[PDB]
């Protein structure tokens, strides 16, 4: 009752369809922004 | 058990969001909040299902 990572995936996976529509770019800006590998740091 | 329909809806918000740049800004809010989901923004299938 804390970890996510599943039911918002779940449901959001669906609506994602439209992000294929909205803009590639758009979500790799705030990706790059975070750090694809920085966000591997993010244990104990 | 399960997880409250909080999270989903933050995120949802996300890939639901219109095609504007502001509303990335939404996403580092959630995964901000989410740290073992930043995971899966490993990677990103979405931007690799465009």
């Amino acid at each position: 009752g804390s970890e996510g990572q599943s039911d918002e995936r779940a449901l959001l996976d669906q609506l994602h369809t439209l992000l294929s529509n909205t803009d590639a770019t758009g979500l790799e800006e705030i990706d790059r922004a975070l750090g694809i590998p920085e966000l591997v740091n993010q244990g104990q | 058990g399960s997880i409250s329909p909080s999270a989903l809806q933050d995120l949802l918000r996300t890939l639901k969001s219109p095609s504007s740049p502001q509303q990335q800004q939404q996403v580092l809010n959630i995964l901000k909040s989410n740290p073992q989901l930043m995971a899966a923004f490993i990677k990103q299938r979405t931007a690799k299902y465009v």
